[PDB]
């Protein structure tokens, strides 16, 4: 029903920019974990990052 | 870091609950505006969903029990506490680039379907994903 | 056997690296953690190549 | 058109493709009978029975397997005709704009008979009067002689010619030989 | 009884004291001093090849009806050329091989200088006194490219007879003498009985003695003037640093050698080159989709397609669209051939240069470089255009726009991004010299400063900040791997390690070793400073 | 290092036997399309590439495996004599062409 | 002396790990619901007789065990040797190497039937599974050999332990993976 | 310092090392001769005007640029304050010194302050 080439480029473009994603938020995720400044607890931290992590 | 663990619990006994409700309401509810049976896939992502929320909370938890109180997960620490070294963090790479082109070939030959290309793409990968992982570990040139 | 490059710790209440418990915050660096930088220029062994052109 | 699968049309472009099939033969068949009724032009090909001929269009003097006399005569007309448009090997070849001459590795016999018989979108009309019906089969037989024969020495980079050629040694080639020369010599 | 040998050959051509000084010889060791090797070599199995070729193959014209080994074939009239390499490959035991060897080796010669012609431009070898061998070597690319283009005009197949068609056609459009060059050439109307007889001989005999003679005085040339270096360690440009022929060199030519050697007979079974058997005789009238000539003559025919309809009618004459396309090949070729002199023009410098240059510390240079690369790979993919559009669904229109509007886009775009990066990777080894090595080591200070630990290259100071060493046309390690602070401190194999009392000992004289070898570059700058300061 | 050296030796050995093999042995005669024993056709040459290939390569590599393990570690410096000659002999070849044409 | 910080690089590939069993989750999505659908008709049963299953178990062994082999090359690691590493992790390539062609031989070995991928559902959605599972396996070795590689470039230090440590993370994903997936295909059938 | 053939080494840094920038005319030179090509390619064969309007687009950002190239044009500094912004020549007291060390910003923090910040008001002076 959708013969063209087109497709699938955008099929394989949305694949792609969904891994930069992941890749994105492995290490969003990460640095609130393991890399804090002495005294940053998580309820210290602000909304933006909190956002960022949810 | 302790707190981080505990939050998970959340999301997984809610993701957990609601996979229980759509199963049992979509396989004895009758609508009128939909057929009974259940749904296969909202119930599928429902609990994996709580899977991986549950995986990293459990990991953390069991990770969390074994660490020391931490300058960053104490009230009133000095800033003076975290004077030793953090990590190693690397200060450049060319490969990260180059590894992103090569996802690209591959992309692009499996659009256009092209055996070569799906090959080449592949090989290509594997070359870059391994000079980014021997990138500090190449040896001084043995003349 | 322990390798030579094996940081010098006591086998006793104490390991340098497990499955998720560290020493630091962060990746351990690849040249040793128990390693001092910097050190002298002499130990490097680079030789600055006196060139003159023409 | 409709076996083939490259009915019914979904957008309007440069040219048609082949897709996937929409419908089964029997269904096929009915709707070229339908159509057949409001004034007929070529037909199906059929052998002995009334079945459709398919591995028996495989060439003039075909029997069990294809006469290397037939495959001659079907590759200089197929040269003369169709070699321009297609590949050597009937390996496709481009046209204006975004148009462009399918590999013909998709078709069946019967699929390139009427192809020829029919003329589909900038393809010319072929009728039996022009390409007589030993003509055409001596054609089928050089295209699925071609298609199906491995090469006698390598793996064929796709029969494109010297433009693939170049590119497994110009990019690949000299690739390898590179490494090896980074290998023995030094880096300073 | 080798000495009596020895002494016999010395007794007769006094020899003892004239090849001393040819086993001693020292020759910078870099990888990328080995790409002229793959074009010798490769032209080796050229000749080698070629010549088993010689022994089955009839350069005729004459039509037979053929009766060969190639049963699908059978019965069509073709020329002797056509039908004698058919039986190379159809009769002859191993003749296929041989056949896809030699093509296989002809692609290889070709890029091989290619790479190593751009490695003599980028490395700024062209410069005094060197630019005799800049000119014998284009000529010697050009004369290659002629070389290759008639050897695969010889089968006297459709795909090659259509590349005749186009030389011929190309050559009687020419303004004033178009028409009585083709007839001095082809020996009359194309096609003509002489014409692969005219093409076999200066394929066999004209062209690769021509080559052979160019290739000769080339090396003998490269022999004489030792060779040229990159500014390391102690290098300076009144000294050589290297190996000696033997017994370093000598056998490390060998192995490269025989490595290019099996990897083209690997290829020549392995992957398929030139199926002659599926395209038919030479046909006036019949011709195939594409039809490209090789990878070396596609810039040529790719020049053809993207010239637009420019003819010229004069009272009574016509300049052919085609013209202005042999214009603009004689430009380029004029570009490349006369380069050092330009060079020389707008720089200035008339030096007598036996250091090399990296290609980031000349960015104008190496720009030009990418540039005319562009330009050349331009040409190449829009002569060949036809194949992309088809397999990559991009309209044939569109290409040949890509091709017109790209020779001026591309290149522009080309040298201002080379440029940037020129001098962007010129900043990065500032930064090393002024900073020192990134150690990527960060920790934190008493204070809260996060700083990363920085590694010297030189002395410094007592207030951190190390006096930064200027650039010396060398190399500056930016990691600290390079210095060997990642070396493996285990001595064995991969299951097992060596005993303590062997693994200890190996590695004090590796540490003894290694600190004496940086001593000797130490010395030798000492020695080279004093020695310039006369 | 010398079982490194001998891998690669024995491997050409085994290489070069079996290009002999297949060239003399292996069936080398044209067969068409529906012809039994296409496939045995199709592969002499294939097996030839392999086969020369596995000898020579091999044996490049057994060869460049020596050098980087057993012949010693050398730097030489030889001094460039290039540039003008000397004036001596200078204006001692010029004086002997206008000698001659004088 | 030094405080007992979480592992930054074990963190980063549990929370790569979690991403990846929501991969398995849409492919899983899938099989059910086609599931469903031929067993509404009664044509799942004709589907699943191409299936194996005595031989989808001796190959399962060979991936459980490779995890066990995998662990004690961990074991090794959180110790200086770099020989109980270098060995343990090469017999675990060796062993997921023969999953791997084992697996192939069953791709090969079930085109001879009637089960393709364009042949039916069933086909579709057994290949789909299984193939990208596959993939994963493949990727699992190759990380195996660059770790290999690592250990005999680099100097053993617990940098290089816990590049090794990580991995074997991943490789018990993709077997624990593979455990779920072959109960769902041949167990439950 | 020590500008090379009228290419400054503080913009390039291996100024005597080789061939390092052009002169401002041949770029222009090269980018009007292009133009010209770009403009010349409007005659031939071809019916269409997509092309046409992809020649007249790219001449048209070309003769922009080289017109940019030509007359070189500069901007002022924006001379204003914004918010809580200081005027240029304002030195900025270090904060976290100042906690540190009470010292300046906080140097006049009296006992109520002090208990404020967990600070016993005794260790004066
Ligand atoms: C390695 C061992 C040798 C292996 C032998 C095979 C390969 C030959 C190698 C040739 C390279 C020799 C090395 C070199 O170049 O240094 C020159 C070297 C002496 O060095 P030199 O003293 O500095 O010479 C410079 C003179 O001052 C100035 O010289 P000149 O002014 O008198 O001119 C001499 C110039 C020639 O004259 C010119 O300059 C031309 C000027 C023309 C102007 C008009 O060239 C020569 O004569 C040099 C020797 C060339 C001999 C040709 C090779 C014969 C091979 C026979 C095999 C047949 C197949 O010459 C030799 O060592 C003689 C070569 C011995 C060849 C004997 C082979 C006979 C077969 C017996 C084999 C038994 C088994
Ligand atoms: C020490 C050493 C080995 C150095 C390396 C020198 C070396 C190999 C240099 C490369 C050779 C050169 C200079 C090649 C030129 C390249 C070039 C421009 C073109 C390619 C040449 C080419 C197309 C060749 C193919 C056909 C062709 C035209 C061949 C030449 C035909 C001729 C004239 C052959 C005879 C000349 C010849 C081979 C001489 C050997 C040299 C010697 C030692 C000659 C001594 C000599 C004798 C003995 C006489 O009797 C004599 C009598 C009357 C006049 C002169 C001489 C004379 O010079
Ligand atoms: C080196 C190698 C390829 C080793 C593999 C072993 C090997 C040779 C296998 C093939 C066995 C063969 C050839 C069998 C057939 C034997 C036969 C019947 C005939 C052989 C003759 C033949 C093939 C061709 C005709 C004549 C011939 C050898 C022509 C090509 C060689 C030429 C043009 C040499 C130039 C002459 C000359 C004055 C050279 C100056 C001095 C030298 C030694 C130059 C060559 C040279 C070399 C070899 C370098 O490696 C090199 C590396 C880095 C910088 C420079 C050079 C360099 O100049
Ligand atoms: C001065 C200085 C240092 C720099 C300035 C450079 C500059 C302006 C130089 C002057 C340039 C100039 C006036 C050059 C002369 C131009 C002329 C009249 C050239 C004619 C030469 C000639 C006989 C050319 C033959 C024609 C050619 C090369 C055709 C190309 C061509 C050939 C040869 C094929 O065989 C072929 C085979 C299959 C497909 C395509 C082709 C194909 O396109
Ligand atoms: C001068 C060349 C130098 C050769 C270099 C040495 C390499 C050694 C290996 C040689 C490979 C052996 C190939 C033998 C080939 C074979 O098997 O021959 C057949 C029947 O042989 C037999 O039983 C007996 C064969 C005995 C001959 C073997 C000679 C090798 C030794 C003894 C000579 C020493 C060499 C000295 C070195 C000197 C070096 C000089 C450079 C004829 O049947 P036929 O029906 O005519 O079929 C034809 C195809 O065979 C044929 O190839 C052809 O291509 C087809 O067209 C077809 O006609
Ligand atoms: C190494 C990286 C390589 C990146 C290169 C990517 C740049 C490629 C751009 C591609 C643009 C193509 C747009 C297609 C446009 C198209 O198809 O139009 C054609 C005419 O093509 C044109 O003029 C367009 C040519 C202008 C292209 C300019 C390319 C210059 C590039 C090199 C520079 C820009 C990118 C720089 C990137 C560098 C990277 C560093 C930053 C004529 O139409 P036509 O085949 O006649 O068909 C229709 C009937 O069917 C139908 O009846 C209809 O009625 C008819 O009207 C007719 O249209
Ligand atoms: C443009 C000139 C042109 C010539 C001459 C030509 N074709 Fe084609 N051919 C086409 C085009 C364009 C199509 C695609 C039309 C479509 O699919 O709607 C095509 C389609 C076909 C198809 C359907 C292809 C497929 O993959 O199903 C076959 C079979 C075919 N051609 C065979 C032939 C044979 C056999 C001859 C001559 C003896 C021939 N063609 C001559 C252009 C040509
Ligand atoms: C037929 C192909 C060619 C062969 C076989 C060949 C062979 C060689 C060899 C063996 C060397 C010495 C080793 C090296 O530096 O790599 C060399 C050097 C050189 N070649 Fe070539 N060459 C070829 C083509 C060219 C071309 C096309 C050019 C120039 C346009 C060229 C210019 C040079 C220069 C300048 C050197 C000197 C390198 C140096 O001394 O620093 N060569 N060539
Ligand atoms: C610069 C070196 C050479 C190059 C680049 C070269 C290139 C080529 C090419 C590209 C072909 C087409 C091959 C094919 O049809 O598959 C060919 C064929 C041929 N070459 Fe060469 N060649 C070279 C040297 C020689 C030499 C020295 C000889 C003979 C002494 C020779 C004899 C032949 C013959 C007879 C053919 C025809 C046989 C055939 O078409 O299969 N070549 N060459
Ligand atoms: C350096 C400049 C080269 C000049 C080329 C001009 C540009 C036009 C190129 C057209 C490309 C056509 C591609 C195509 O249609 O694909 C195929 C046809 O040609 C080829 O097969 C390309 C082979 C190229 C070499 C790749 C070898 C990979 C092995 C590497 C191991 C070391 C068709 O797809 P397929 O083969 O069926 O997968
Ligand atoms: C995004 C990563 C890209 C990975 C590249 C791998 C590409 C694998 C293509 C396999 C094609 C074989 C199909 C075929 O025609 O053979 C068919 C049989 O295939 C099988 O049963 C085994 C296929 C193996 C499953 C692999 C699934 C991998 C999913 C990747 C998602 C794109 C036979 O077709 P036929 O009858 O000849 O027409
Ligand atoms: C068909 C599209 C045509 C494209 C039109 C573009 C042409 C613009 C002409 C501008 C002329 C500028 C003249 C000038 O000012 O002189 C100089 C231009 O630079 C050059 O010397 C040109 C060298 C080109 C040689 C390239 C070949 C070498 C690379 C081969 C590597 C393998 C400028 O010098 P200057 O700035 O004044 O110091």
């Amino acid at each position: 029903h959708s013969p063209g080439l087109g497709s699938d480029m955008w099929i394989v473009g949305v694949g792609a920019t969904g891994i930069g994603s992941v890749a994105s938020a492995i290490n969003m995720l990460t640095t609130i974990l393991c890399l804090r400044a002495p005294g940053m607890t998580m309820f210290r931290m602000p909304i933006f990052t909190w956002n960022i992590f949810v | 870091m302790k707190s981080s663990a505990k939050l998970m619990y959340g999301p997984t006994v809610f993701m957990a609950a609601m996979a229980v409700i759509y199963i049992f309401a979509t396989m004895h509810v009758s609508d009128g505006g939909s057929v009974k049976g259940v749904e296969w896939v909202g119930s599928v992502a429902l609990v994996l969903s709580a899977g991986l929320t549950l995986m990293l909370g459990v990991y953390l938890h069991f990770t969390e029990v074994r660490v020391d109180v931490l300058p960053e997960d104490w009230e009133e620490a000095e800033v003076a506490d975290k004077a030793g070294t953090l990590g190693f963090f690397s200060p450049s790479s060319i490969w990260p680039a180059a590894m992103s082109g090569a996802v690209g070939f591959l992309a692009f030959g499996v659009v256009y379907f092209h055996y070569w290309m799906i090959a080449v793409g592949l090989m290509l990968l594997i070359f870059t994903i391994t000079k980014l992982n021997l990138q500090y570990g190449v040896p001084k040139e043995k003349h | 056997f322990v390798d030579p490059a094996w940081p010098e710790h006591n086998p006793a209440d104490g390991h340098v690296v497990t499955e998720l418990i560290s020493k630091v915050a962060g990746a351990s660096s690849p040249w040793g953690d128990d390693k001092e930088f910097p050190v002298s220029a002499e130990e490097t062994g680079y030789v600055h190549p006196y060139t003159r052109i023409n | 058109q409709v076996h083939s699968g490259r009915m019914p049309i979904l957008r309007n472009e440069a040219q048609a493709e082949r897709k996937a099939p929409r419908y089964t033969e029997a269904q096929t068949l009915a709707i070229a009978a339908y159509v057949a009724a409001n004034g007929g032009g070529p037909g199906l090909v059929y052998n002995e029975d009334g079945t459709l001929a398919m591995e028996e269009l495989r060439g003039e003097n075909y029997d069990g397997q294809i006469t290397s006399a037939d495959v001659a005569r079907g590759g200089d007309l197929f040269r003369l005709n169709c070699a321009s448009c297609h590949n050597f090997t009937g390996r496709g070849g481009a046209l204006s704009s975004g148009k462009y001459a399918p590999n013909l590795d998709a078709a069946n016999e019967q699929e390139i008979y009427q192809a020829m018989l029919t003329g589909p979108q900038n393809m010319p009309k072929f009728s039996d009067r022009q390409l007589s019906a030993d003509e055409k089969k001596d054609i089928i037989a050089f295209i699925k002689s071609t298609k199906e024969t491995p090469s006698p020495g390598g793996y064929s980079l796709g029969s494109l010619g010297p433009v693939a050629e170049g590119l497994f040694m110009w990019v690949f080639g000299i690739l390898v030989l590179v490494a090896a020369a980074m290998w023995i010599g030094s880096r300073s | 009884s080798l000495a009596t040998v020895g002494n016999n050959l010395d007794s007769r051509y006094t020899m003892a004291s004239g090849i001393r000084r040819q086993i001693n010889k020292v020759f910078p060791t870099h990888w990328s001093f080995m790409l002229g090797e793959i074009a010798l070599y490769s032209f080796i199995v050229l000749l080698l090849t070629g010549v088993y070729l010689t022994l089955f193959f009839d350069p005729s014209i004459t039509k037979v009806i053929y009766d060969g080994g190639y049963l699908p074939l059978n019965g069509v009239e073709m020329s002797r050329a056509y039908a004698t390499a058919l039986d190379i490959s159809f009769e002859v035991r191993g003749g296929l091989f041989i056949r896809q060897m030699h093509h296989w080796a002809a692609l290889l010669f070709v890029v091989s200088m290619l790479v190593h012609m751009l490695r003599i431009f980028f490395t700024g070898a062209f410069r005094r006194p060197r630019e005799a061998n800049w000119i014998i070597g284009v000529v010697l690319i050009i004369l290659g490219m002629a070389e290759g283009f008639m050897g695969y005009s010889l089968p006297d197949d459709l795909l090659s007879g259509v590349g005749l068609r186009i030389m011929s056609a190309i050559i009687v459009g020419l303004p004033i003498i178009g028409t009585w060059m083709h007839w001095l050439i082809f020996g009359g109307d194309f096609p003509s009985d002489l014409m692969l007889d005219r093409f076999y001989i200066a394929h066999v005999l004209i062209i690769p003695a021509i080559l052979l003679g160019l290739i000769a005085a080339h090396l003998a040339l490269v022999w004489y003037q030792k060779h040229t270096q990159f500014p390391g360690a102690g290098r300076t440009e009144n000294n050589v640093i290297g190996i000696r022929i033997m017994p370093l060199f000598a056998v490390k030519a060998v192995a490269f050698g025989l490595i290019v050697f099996g990897f083209l007979a690997l290829l020549a079974g392995v992957t398929t080159i030139n199926a002659i058997w599926n395209l038919g005789p030479y046909n006036p009238s019949q011709v195939s989709a594409g039809s490209q000539p090789d990878v070396y003559m596609l810039w040529t025919d790719g020049a053809a397609r993207v010239m637009p309809a420019w003819e010229l009618y004069l009272g009574n004459y016509t300049i052919p669209a085609v013209f202005w396309v042999a214009v603009m090949l004689g430009i380029l070729v004029v570009l490349l051939v006369t380069y050092p002199f330009i060079e020389r023009k707008f720089t200035g410098d008339d030096a007598h240069h036996n250091l090399l240059q990296r290609p980031r510390d000349v960015p104008v240079r190496t720009s030009l470089g990418v540039m005319a690369l562009v330009f050349y790979i331009l040409l190449t993919v829009s002569g060949g255009n036809d194949v992309y559009a088809m397999q990559f669904h991009v309209s044939l229109n569109a290409m040949t726009w890509i091709g017109r509007i790209g020779l001026i886009v591309g290149p522009a775009i080309a040298y201002f991004i080379t440029y940037r990066l020129c001098i962007g990777l010129q900043r990065s080894d500032r930064e090393v010299l002024e900073h020192g090595i990134e150690t990527g080591i960060i920790k934190q200070m008493p204070n809260g400063a996060f700083i990363e630990v920085h590694q010297p290259l030189g002395p410094v100071d007592d207030h951190g900040h190390p006096i930064p060493l200027p650039y010396a046309g060398a190399a500056v390690p930016k990691q600290m791997n390079q210095l060997g602070y990642a070396e493996v401190e285990t001595r064995g194999g991969f299951f097992g390690p060596d005993p303590e009392d062997i693994r200890a000992k190996a590695k004090e004289i590796e540490h003894a070793n290694h600190i004496e070898e940086a001593n000797t570059l130490r010395a030798l700058n000492e020695a080279n400073i004093e020695r310039d300061k006369n | 290092a010398a079982r490194a050296v001998t891998f690669w030796l024995v491997l050409g050995i085994i290489g070069g036997l079996g290009f002999l093999a297949t060239y003399i042995f292996w069936p080398w005669e044209y067969k068409a399309h529906g012809d039994e024993g296409l496939l045995a056709y199709t592969l002499y040459t294939p097996m030839l590439g392999i086969t020369s290939g596995l000898c020579i390569l091999s044996l490049g590599f057994a060869v460049v495996l020596y050098v980087k393990k057993f012949i010693p570690e050398e730097i030489a410096v030889q001094r460039r004599h290039d540039g003008p000659s000397e004036e001596v002999d200078r204006r001692t070849i010029v004086a002997l062409l206008n000698d001659s044409w004088q | 002396a030094a405080l007992n910080r979480p592992n930054m690089v074990s963190v980063g590939t549990i929370v790569f790990l979690s991403q990846e069993l929501m991969f398995f989750a849409g492919l899983f999505a899938m099989y059910f619901v086609s599931r469903a659908n031929g067993l509404a008709n009664g044509s799942w049963g004709e589907q699943t007789d191409h299936l194996n299953v005595p031989y989808a178990l001796l190959i399962t062994v060979i991936l459980v065990s490779s995890s066990v082999t995998c662990q004690f090359g961990v074991f090794a690691a959180e110790r200086g040797d770099v020989y109980g590493l270098r060995k343990w992790f090469l017999v675990t390539i060796i062993l997921g190497s023969i999953f791997v062609i084992g697996q192939g031989y069953e791709y090969i070995t079930l085109v001879g039937h009637g089960l393709t991928i364009q042949s039916s559902v069933y086909g579709s959605a057994f290949f789909i599974t299984t193939g990208f599972h596959a993939l994963h396996v493949i990727a699992g070795v190759m990380a195996f050999v660059v770790v290999l590689m690592r250990i005999h470039k680099s100097k053993f230090t617990p940098a290089q332990a816990t590049a090794a440590m990580v991995v074997s993370y991943y490789w018990h994903f993709v077997d624990v993976v593979w455990i779920g997936l072959f109960i769902t295909i041949y167990f439950i059938q | 310092p020590e500008i090379y053939r009228g290419v400054s080494t503080l913009d390039e840094p291996s100024a005597a090392w080789g061939w390092h920038g052009l002169k401002r005319n041949t770029i222009q030179l090269a980018g009007w001769i292009s133009v010209l090509f770009m403009l010349g390619y409007n005659f031939g064969n071809h019916k269409g005007h997509v092309e046409t309007i992809w020649l007249l687009v790219i001449t048209a950002l070309l003769v922009i640029g080289l017109l940019i190239h030509l007359f070189e044009p500069k901007l002022s500094q924006v001379r204003t304050i914004t918010s809580r912004n200081k005027p240029v020549g304002h030195v900025e007291p270090d904060w976290t010194y100042d906690q540190a060390t009470l010292t300046g910003t906080w140097g006049n923090l009296t006992d109520s302050q002090l208990r404020s910040v967990n600070i016993e008001p005794s260790r004066v002076a």
